[PDB]
């Protein structure tokens, strides 16, 4: 539209979603490490 | 028991998808749909 | 060498569990 | 040449058109 | 329009259903599929 | 505010100038359906050939076809 | 040369051979 | 604010940034293609294209480089076996460097389209608000796609201008890149005929020109425009994703069942060749022929090329590996050194015993020897107790024809058992196991990994198609329902 | 108390035993039986 | 409207269906008792599983000749 | 009458009663 | 696979952890 | 396809659990339940019959 | 439509006839859903009652034989047929319905018509959610059962030797298929399968615990000990105490839900992700890409008799399953394994 | 040192870059 970009958006990640992401990634590690090491 | 856990997944997806199907508009496409729900609010958040 | 990795991953998941229990965002009534 | 496999397949395509025509009859005859 | 009670109809159809299931459990001990 | 005037942009402007304009009613949807159903028949032909539920005289449908 | 000795030679090794899958009407 | 799974939606209504991200993704993909060609050339060993072929090395992108014509290398070798005298500019490393350069150019173009997103080209003049003429743009792209398909099918693969494609024999013996004439008949739909590829691409390209012209001229109808929501970029996203997993099923099934566009010399043998005894048929047929005219079983087994016996080995199946058995087949069972020879097992009294070959489903299979007529005669027994089929009392002796061991006969039960256990896996081989520190367990082919990746990606893209079509049909109720 | 036992449930008029899906389950069950606790057994019937 | 409360409690419904329900039951009985099920659905009769030729489970072992092979292997 | 409800309930009831008679018939088939 | 598995596991921990911690620190910095 | 009635209310054909079988100059009562097998355990077996689950229970003659 | 004239046509008349309140919503998708679903269900009920399995597998799978509910099945066709579509007009049957039934064509009928009935049902979910103007999360949820169905009954037999190795439609046949995946594939050890198990058991946990929490944190609205009569259809207040529920689970479990929308999205998310992971794992198994072995533990157990683990016990049990089930389950291989060579422990 | 050196270099690239990206994204979020 103008010289600046009109679609300027902010991203959000609450501490709860941080906790789901960390559990998810670490659980994928616990699950899959035995198989990657094989 | 197998029917119980298969129906548990059935009805969990069913009820979650019906509640998520009938969510009421408070937010925009910018904000996640959960941001339309406020903790401790009196009004019901979906159309039963 | 592998038991080190498994032990680290397990205590990492437990640490994230501890932080999620006792260090959550406090819900507000409003 | 028209293999009998081809012949059965073409009559099956005819039959599918017949089923669609009957479905049209069901939707127009309420 | 309702000249036979709905509960009476339901009890009779339940009786036929139970008698049918009893026949099905009986026939597993005799004839085909009866391990004998 | 008008955007950035460009030589190649003004070149490709007419190809993307008439956005959102249509023909009334149905148009060529019947001929589209003929295209759909002929494609379905052709695609089912080659599916049955590779599944060999349809036999043709010249089609070996096996590795000896590479001979 | 003959198609019967090949059939009897490949019967003991693998039984899903395509020649055991074709033209065994009379077998 | 925006959730993490929604951030890329910032380029929905900005065509400049959309072209920028398409360009950047194109740069990443081309840079990967070049980087992987370089990695595979670095881990490639072309010293043995008969017993250490390229599909035994875990090479993924070099089969696709070779399938279209790139067979020469700047390294002084050609994978077909010859010595690269004049490879030219288009070697394996040549295509790799070209992909890296193209990725750099596309990164520069993505930077430019990120900065200069406000192009007046993206503005509809009638209202001044940004838009896309999606039917017309689709028509243009279909015109270009059809023209490119026709050019590739009439010029490259036919050999009038390009090099053709990789064509081999049915049994995968020699193999080379040659031009293939188009097949316009019913034979052109034979999926193993290489003549289908030029004829198909010519016809599909011509039809692409015709459909692109129709789409450049004819506008969509109003009620179809509102039914399919043709003015929305997410609708075309969903329809394209549908076409993409459709093509993913098609290429995955093509790779798995085998076709002329999946040659075994590049992608490995299929599961069904071992299941249906294809190479085994050829081996004992080339034995029966030329045994029928003298030169008995002591000889003419060396007439069997070492390629057919190598293709007749369960370790070359793509359905015999594991999901976490990572890497090359050589890293699994060792590098094949040489064919030890066809082992013929015989009883004490005169009957010949054949080893029951291993079916694909089994990871462990018991060792049995059966006669011609189909009666079990000997075995390597698990119990060995109150038993009368064991080797030490049946009296089985093993002989060799046409391999590393020629004419040798072994009667010691231990070596008889080990040769029977190896003949269980098909033709017996020596493997140098010390070169890659091979563990011993079987692997999957590039064909097998290709099918797995594309089928899993295909189901994930089926869900993506459903979700995106859902978003297009239900765009107005995304934040919730209308309350009234 | 165990699950249902449907082995040799169907027989023909001449008394031959037809295999059944329950009999395929029985075959897999035997494979699961004999291999489990391979050295712990000294006697045929596994009453213990 | 007939909300399923006056239609299953109606003698008009019950008289007409006192013949169709057990006529259907008798027809299903005769379909099994007269062997028409054996004939149309391909299931062999309890006394016709093994013939004089074979004494084991039949095997199809062919695809395009499967029709006449299962013809020759079945009980006619 | 002959409604959509009629046809949809008949398609699932008429073969059902026919089949129930069928199973009840074979339930007394001896060997 | 004993060192390659180790570096794969370390990568798969650190990289998504880095991504999510970008987003969380960004979010919490806005009060 | 031959049109014949089924078996109901007419008593059972065989109940004694045994079936006769005639071979090369020998007649015996085979187990009606046992399945025949084609594996010639010995090079001189005329008929071999074994139980459906286990091949432990097997009966065969030699000639 | 949209302030235009748009004179009516046969499409609009048919659309208005289809999209209206009836006893059963038919819709456009019902042109597919109703016949395909009726034929799949009726074909299964027909095969479980009359259609034999004596020629495709050498088994018994119909009520006319003597099988009950748990044991009857519509059996997959013979391995010889491979992945043939088993059309009744095709080469194997040649138009003849009777010998089509006994050659295994009914499995292909039930599978193809069941797939198209599933497509028709998801299109029905899309259509009904559009007509009532609701978000299509019910169809997004149903995406996972179709993913499981296609990966199990279509992708896996297409990857293996043929439809014979697909699950036959029937309870004991499904159990055979399950024990087959145990013995041949070690599907218990597969990370994608155990993700599916975690998803299904977690979805059952969420279902049970949301039900109990809601049913135990109600508001009064009473003057009656039957709580079920304290609910009215159209109002604007919460029926159970969200804050009390959050407090209870915060003090019992440590963490608790405080967003109703995220709670129900989690109840939606858990079974869908579980079933999708199971689908991906079955697609891996379609190409025999098993998580059968741990290379390090297997080489350690080969180089040490004293190393014994539950995983090695499972490997031995799987060898037992394969070798004791192959001869009777796979007639096409003609596997006449003698009693001699079968694996066997001491006694038993 | 051929794969240990690779994982050492990989972690040296990732951990300080990730820390710096945390801080920079945190800053640029707040204007
Ligand atoms: C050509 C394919 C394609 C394209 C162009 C898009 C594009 C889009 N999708 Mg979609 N999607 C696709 C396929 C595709 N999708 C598939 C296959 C699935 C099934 C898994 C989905 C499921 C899906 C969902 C559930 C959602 C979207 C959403 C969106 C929108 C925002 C995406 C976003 O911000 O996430 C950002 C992603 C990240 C921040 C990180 C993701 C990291 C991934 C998970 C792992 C790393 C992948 C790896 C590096 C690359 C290999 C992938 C490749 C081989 C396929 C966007 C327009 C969102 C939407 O609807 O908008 C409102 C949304 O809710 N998609
Ligand atoms: C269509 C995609 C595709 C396919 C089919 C293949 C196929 C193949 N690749 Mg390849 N690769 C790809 C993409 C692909 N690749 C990409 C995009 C890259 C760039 C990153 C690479 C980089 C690469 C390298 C460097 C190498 C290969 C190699 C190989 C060959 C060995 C088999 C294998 O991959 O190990 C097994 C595969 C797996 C175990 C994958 C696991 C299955 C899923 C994805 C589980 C992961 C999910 C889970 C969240 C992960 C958590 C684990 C964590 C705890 C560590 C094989 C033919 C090797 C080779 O042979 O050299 C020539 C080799 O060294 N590839
Ligand atoms: C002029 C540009 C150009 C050229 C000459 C090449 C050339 C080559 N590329 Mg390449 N590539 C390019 C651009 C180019 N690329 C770009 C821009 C990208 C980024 C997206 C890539 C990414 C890429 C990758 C990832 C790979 C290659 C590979 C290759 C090599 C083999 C191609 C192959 O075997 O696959 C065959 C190509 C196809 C099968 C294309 C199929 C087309 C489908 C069917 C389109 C159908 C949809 C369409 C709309 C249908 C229209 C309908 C019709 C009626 C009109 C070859 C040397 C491969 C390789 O071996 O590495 C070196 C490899 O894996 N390229
Ligand atoms: C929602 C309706 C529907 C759908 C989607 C299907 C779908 C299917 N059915 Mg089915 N069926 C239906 C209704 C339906 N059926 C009904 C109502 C009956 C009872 C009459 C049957 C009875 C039935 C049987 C007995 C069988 C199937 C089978 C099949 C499968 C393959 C059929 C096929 O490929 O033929 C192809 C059909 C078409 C391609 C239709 C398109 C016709 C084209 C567009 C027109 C061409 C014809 C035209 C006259 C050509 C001449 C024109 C000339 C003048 C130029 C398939 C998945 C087979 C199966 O189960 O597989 C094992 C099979 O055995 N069906
Ligand atoms: C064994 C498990 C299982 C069964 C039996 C099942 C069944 C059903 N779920 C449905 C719905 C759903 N499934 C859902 C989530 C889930 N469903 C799950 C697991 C199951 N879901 C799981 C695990 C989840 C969690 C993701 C959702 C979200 C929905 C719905 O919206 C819907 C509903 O409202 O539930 C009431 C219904 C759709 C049926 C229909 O008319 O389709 C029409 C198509 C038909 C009938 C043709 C299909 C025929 C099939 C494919 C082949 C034939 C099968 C034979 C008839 C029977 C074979 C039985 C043997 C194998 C033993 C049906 C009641
Ligand atoms: C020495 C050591 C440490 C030993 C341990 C070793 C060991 C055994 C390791 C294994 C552990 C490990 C992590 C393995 C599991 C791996 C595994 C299979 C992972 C699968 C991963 C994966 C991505 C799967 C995808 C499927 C998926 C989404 C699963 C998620 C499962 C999951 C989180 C389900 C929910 C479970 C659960 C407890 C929910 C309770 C929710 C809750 C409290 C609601 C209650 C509630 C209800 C209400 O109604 C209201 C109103 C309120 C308010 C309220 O609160
Ligand atoms: C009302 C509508 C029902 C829709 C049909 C579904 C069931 C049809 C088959 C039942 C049948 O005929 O069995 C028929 C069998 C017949 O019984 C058997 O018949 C043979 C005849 O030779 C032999 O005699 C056997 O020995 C004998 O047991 O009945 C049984 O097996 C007894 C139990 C049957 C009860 C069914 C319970 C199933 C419960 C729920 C259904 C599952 C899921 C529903 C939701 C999804
Ligand atoms: C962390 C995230 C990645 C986890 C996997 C790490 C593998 C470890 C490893 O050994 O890698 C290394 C392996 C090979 O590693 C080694 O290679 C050597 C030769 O170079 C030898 O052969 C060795 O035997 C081998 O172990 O190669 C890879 O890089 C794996 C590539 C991964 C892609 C495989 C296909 C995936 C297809 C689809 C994926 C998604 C599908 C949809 C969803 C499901
Ligand atoms: C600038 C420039 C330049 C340069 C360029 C370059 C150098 C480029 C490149 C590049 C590159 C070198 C690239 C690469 C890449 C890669 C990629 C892009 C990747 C990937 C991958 C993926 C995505 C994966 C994933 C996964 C995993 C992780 C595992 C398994 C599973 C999956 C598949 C998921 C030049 C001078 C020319 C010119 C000027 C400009
Ligand atoms: C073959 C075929 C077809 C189709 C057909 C159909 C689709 C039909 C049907 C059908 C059906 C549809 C059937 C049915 C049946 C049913 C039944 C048989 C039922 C049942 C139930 C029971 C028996 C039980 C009951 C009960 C009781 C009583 C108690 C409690 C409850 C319960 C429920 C459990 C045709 C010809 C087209 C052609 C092609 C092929
Ligand atoms: C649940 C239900 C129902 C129902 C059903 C049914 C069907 C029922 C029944 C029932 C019954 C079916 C009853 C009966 C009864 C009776 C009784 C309970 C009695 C008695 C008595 C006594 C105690 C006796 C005595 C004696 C002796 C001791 C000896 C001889 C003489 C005499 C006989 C006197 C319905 C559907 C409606 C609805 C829903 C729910
Ligand atoms: O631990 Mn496990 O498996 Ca119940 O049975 Mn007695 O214990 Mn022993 O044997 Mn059998
Ligand atoms: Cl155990
Ligand atoms: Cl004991
Ligand atoms: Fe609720
Ligand atoms: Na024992």
């Amino acid at each position: 539209m103008a010289r600046p970009n009109p679609n300027k958006q902010v991203v959000e990640l609450n501490r709860s979603s941080l906790y789901w992401g960390l559990l998810l990634i670490f659980v994928l590690a616990v699950l899959f490490s035995s198989y990657i090491f094989n | 028991g197998v029917a119980g856990v298969f129906g548990g997944s059935l009805f969990s997806a069913m009820h979650g998808s019906l509640v998520t199907s009938s969510l009421i508009r408070e937010t925009t496409e910018n904000e996640s749909a959960n941001a339309g729900y406020k903790f401790g609010q009196e009004e019901e958040t979906y159309n039963i | 060498m592998e038991a080190l990795v498994y032990t680290f991953l397990l205590i990492g998941t437990l640490g994230i569990i501890f932080f999620s229990i006792f260090f959550r965002e406090p819900p507000r009534i409003a | 040449s028209v293999t009998p496999s081809l012949k059965n397949f073409l009559l099956s395509l005819v039959a599918g058109a017949v089923v669609l025509a009957a479905i049209a009859g069901a939707v127009t005859a309420v | 329009i309702g000249r036979i009670p709905l509960w009476l109809v339901g009890t009779v159809v339940g009786l036929l259903a139970i008698g049918l299931l009893a026949i099905f459990f009986y026939g597993s001990y005799v004839g085909l599929g009866s391990s004998l | 505010e008008p955007g950035i005037v460009t030589p190649l942009g003004t070149l490709l402007r007419p190809l993307n100038s008439e956005a959102g304009k249509v023909l009334p009613g149905w148009g060529t949807t019947v001929l589209m359906a003929v295209a759909i159903l002929l494609f379905a028949v052709f695609l089912l032909i080659i599916l049955e050939i590779y599944n060999s539920s349809l036999i043709l005289d010249g089609v070996t449908n096996s590795w000896e076809s590479l001979a | 040369q003959r198609v019967r000795t090949v059939l009897d030679m490949d019967d003991p090794a693998k039984e899903e051979t395509v020649k055991e899958l074709r033209k065994d009407i009379n077998n | 604010g925006l959730p993490w799974y929604r951030v890329h939606t910032v380029v929905i209504n900005d065509p400049g940034r959309l072209i920028s991200v398409h360009l950047m993704h194109t740069a990443l993909v081309a840079g990967w293609a070049g980087a992987m060609t370089l990695f595979e050339i670095a881990v490639f060993d072309p010293s043995d294209p008969v017993l250490n072929p390229m599909w035994r090395q875990g090479m993924f992108v070099l089969p696709f480089l070779t399938r279209l014509g790139v067979t020469q290398s700047w390294g002084g070798w050609t994978i077909s076996g010859e010595t690269s005298s004049n490879p030219g500019i288009w070697s394996y490393e040549g295509a790799a460097a070209s992909h890296i350069v193209l990725s750099g150019l596309l990164f520069l173009a993505s930077v430019w389209h990120w900065v200069y997103w406000d192009l007046e080209l993206f503005r509809d003049p009638r209202t001044g608000k940004t838009a896309l003429d999606l039917p017309k743009i689709f028509g243009i792209h279909l015109f270009l796609a059809g023209l490119l398909c026709f050019g590739f099918g009439a010029f490259h693969v036919t050999g009038v201008f390009g090099p053709g494609i990789w064509v081999s024999d049915p049994y995968g013996l020699t193999g080379s890149v040659q031009p293939v004439a188009p097949s316009w008949g019913a034979e052109g739909f034979d999926p193993y005929n290489p003549g289908g590829v030029p004829a198909h691409h010519i016809a599909a390209g011509i039809l692409g020109v015709l459909a692109g012209l129709f789409h450049l001229c004819v506008r969509p109808s109003i009620r179809l425009y509102f039914g399919l929501s043709m003015g929305s970029i997410e609708s075309v996203l969903s329809s394209s994703i549908a076409a993409v997993f459709w093509a993913a099923f098609v290429v995955a099934g093509t790779m798995w069942y085998g076709s002329a566009a999946t040659p075994i010399e590049l992608f490995g043998p299929t599961r069904y060749q071992w299941d249906q005894g294809f190479f085994q048929q050829e081996i004992q047929k080339r034995v029966a022929q030329s045994t029928s005219e003298g030169l008995s079983v002591s000889e003419a087994w060396a007439k069997i090329p070492e390629k057919l016996a190598f293709y007749d080995y369960i370790g070359n199946n793509p359905a015999k590996g594991g999901l976490f058995r990572t890497g090359a087949m050589n890293s699994g069972d060792g590098i094949a050194v040489g064919w030890l020879g066809h082992a013929s097992f015989k009883d004490q009294e005169g009957r010949e015993l054949f080893v029951r070959r291993m079916p694909t489903f089994f990871e462990t299979f018991p060792v049995v020897l059966i006669d011609k007529d189909g009666v079990v005669r000997a075995d390597v027994p698990f119990r060995k107790a109150e038993s009368k089929y064991s080797i030490e009392q049946v009296g089985v002796s093993v002989t060799f024809y046409g391999g590393e061991l020629n004419g040798l006969t072994f009667t010691d039960p231990s070596t008889v058992k080990k040769y029977a256990r190896k003949a269980q896996l098909g033709e017996i081989f020596e493997f140098d196991r010390s070169t890659l520190q091979s563990d011993g367990v079987f692997r999957s082919s590039p064909r097998g990994w290709f099918t797995f990746g594309h089928l899993s990606f295909a189901l994930l893209f089926f869900f993506g198609h459903i979700w995106h079509g859902s978003r297009t049909i239900f765009r107005d109720v995304f934040a919730g329902i209308d309350e009234d | 108390l165990n699950g249902f036992n449907f082995n040799q449930s169907v027989v023909d008029s001449n008394g031959r035993v037809l295999n059944t899906w329950a009999d395929i389950i029985n075959r897999a069950n035997l494979g699961m039986e004999v291999m489990h606790e391979r050295n712990a057994h000294n006697f045929p019937l596994d009453l213990a | 409207e007939r909300p399923f409360s006056d239609i299953l409690t109606s003698i008009r419904y019950w008289v007409i269906h006192s013949i169709t329900v057990p006529s259907l039951f008798i027809a299903g009985w005769l379909f099994v008792s007269t062997g028409l099920a054996y004939d149309v659905f391909g299931s062999p009769r309890p006394n016709e599983y093994f013939t004089e030729d074979r004494q084991d489970a039949p095997l199809i072992t062919d695809r395009f000749n499967a029709l006449e092979q299962v013809k020759k292997l079945s009980a006619q | 009458i002959f409604t959509v409800r009629w046809l949809a309930i008949h398609a699932i009831a008429v073969p059902t009663i026919f089949f129930l008679g069928a199973i009840t018939a074979m339930q007394f088939i001896q060997r | 696979v004993n060192i390659l598995g180790l570096t794969a596991t370390a990568l798969f921990i650190i990289i998504p952890t880095s991504f999510l911690l970008i987003l969380y620190v960004k979010t919490a910095a806005s009060e | 396809a031959y049109g014949e009635g089924a078996n109901v209310f007419g008593r059972v054909t065989n109940k004694s659990g045994f079936v006769p079988y005639a071979g090369d100059s020998f007649a015996l009562l085979l187990p009606s339940k046992w399945n025949p097998s084609d594996e010639k355990e010995v090079d001189s077996i005329v008929l071999r019959y074994a139980d459906n689950f286990d091949a432990v229970n097997n009966v065969y003659v030699i000639a | 439509i949209g302030t235009y004239q748009e004179k009516r046509t046969w499409f609009d008349d048919a659309d208005d006839w289809l999209r209206q309140d009836r006893f059963v919503f038919v819709g456009w998708s019902g042109l597919l859903l109703l016949p395909c679903a009726y034929f799949a269900v009726g074909g299964w009920l027909t095969g479980c009652t009359f259609v034999t399995s004596w020629y495709t597998h050498g088994l018994a799978s119909s009520y006319i034989e003597g099988c009950n509910f748990l044991t009857a099945a519509v059996s997959t066709p013979a391995n010889s047929l491979g992945h043939s579509l088993l059309f009744v007009w095709g080469p194997e049957a040649q138009g003849d319905l009777t010998r089509w039934f006994q050659l295994g064509g009914l499995w292909a009928f039930v599978a193809l018509h069941g797939a198209f009935g599933l497509i028709g049902f998801m299109l029905r979910q899309f259509e009904i959610a559009r007509s009532v103007n609701l978000r299509p999360y019910n169809a997004i949820a149903f995406s996972a059962p179709i993913a499981v169905f296609v990966s199990v009954f279509l992708i896996y037999p297409l990857g293996q030797s043929g439809w014979f190795f697909a699950p036959s439609f029937g309870v004991a046949s499904i159990f055979r298929f399950i024990l087959f995946f145990q013995g041949f594939h070690n599907w218990t050890l597969n990370p994608f399968h155990m993700m599916g198990v975690a998803g299904v058991l977690g979805a059952a946990l969420l279902c049970a615990i949301h039900g109990a929490t809601v049913e135990n944190t109600l508001f009064e609205d009473g003057d009656g000990a039957n709580t079920f009569r304290a609910f009215n259809p159209t109002q604007a207040e919460e029926t159970y105490s969200m804050v009390t529920a959050n407090r209870f689970w915060s003090q019992i479990f440590g963490v608790a839900f405080s967003n109703k929308r995220w709670l129900h999205f989690f109840m939606l998310f858990v079974p869908v992700t579980g079933l999708w992971m199971s689908a991906l794992g079955v697609v891996g198994l379609a190409l025999n890409l098993r998580a059968y072995d741990f290379v390090s533990q297997e080489i350690r157990a080969a180089e040490d008799p004293e190393f014994e683990t539950f995983y090695t016990k499972n490997i031995l049990l799987n060898e037992g399953i394969r070798a004791w089930m192959a001869a009777q389950d796979q007639p096409h291989e003609k596997l006449t394994l003698p009693e001699e060579v079968l694996p066997r422990g001491n006694a038993l």
